[PDB]
């Protein structure tokens, strides 16, 4: 009805901040926030 | 002459960070610092050189602290040069190995 159109609009804004805060590092090197951000991708992959 | 009377002899151990982030201008700088750091070393000083990226290997053939005479230093300054950066940084296996 009303909020399912706007919780999935709030989910997607939270997916765009997770792509923003990703930090690309050379040669397969990762800090510890990039590891917790690929554990967020799985949660954003099922909601969608 | 200045160095021997500056300070007492010493067993040093150079760690080199070889994780992927270092590759670039920074990796280039490290190979020239370690060679530079060695110039400082003397015969009475012992020294080995290790390197870590999620495992700590040792840069050359030595595996213990060696006398850092003209020859030994020449081996270490020739293995510091060929290093390639790849992999995850691990300061825990780098200081255990040290
Ligand atoms: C394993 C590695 O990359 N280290 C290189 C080695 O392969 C090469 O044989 C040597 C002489 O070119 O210089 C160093
Ligand atoms: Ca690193």
């Amino acid at each position: 009805w009303k909020p399912f159109e706007t919780i999935i609009l709030l989910t997607i804004f939270a997916n765009c901040v997770a792509l923003a805060v990703y930090l690309p590092m050379p040669e397969d090197d990762n800090n510890s926030l990039n590891l917790g951000l690929e554990k967020l991708e799985y949660f954003f992959l099922t909601v969608f | 002459w200045y160095i021997q009377g500056a300070a007492s002899p010493k067993d040093m151990l150079i760690l080199v960070d070889v994780s992927g982030s270092v590759s670039g201008l920074t990796l280039k700088l490290i190979r020239t610092s370690v060679s530079e750091m060695l110039e400082t070393l003397s015969d009475d000083d012992f020294v080995n050189v290790a390197s870590f990226n999620s495992n700590a290997q040792d840069v050359s053939c030595f595996q213990h602290l060696v006398q850092a005479n003209v020859r030994n230093k020449k081996v270490l300054k020739d293995a510091v040069n060929n290093i390639t950066a790849k992999g995850i940084t691990d300061y825990k296996k780098g200081f255990s190995f040290a």
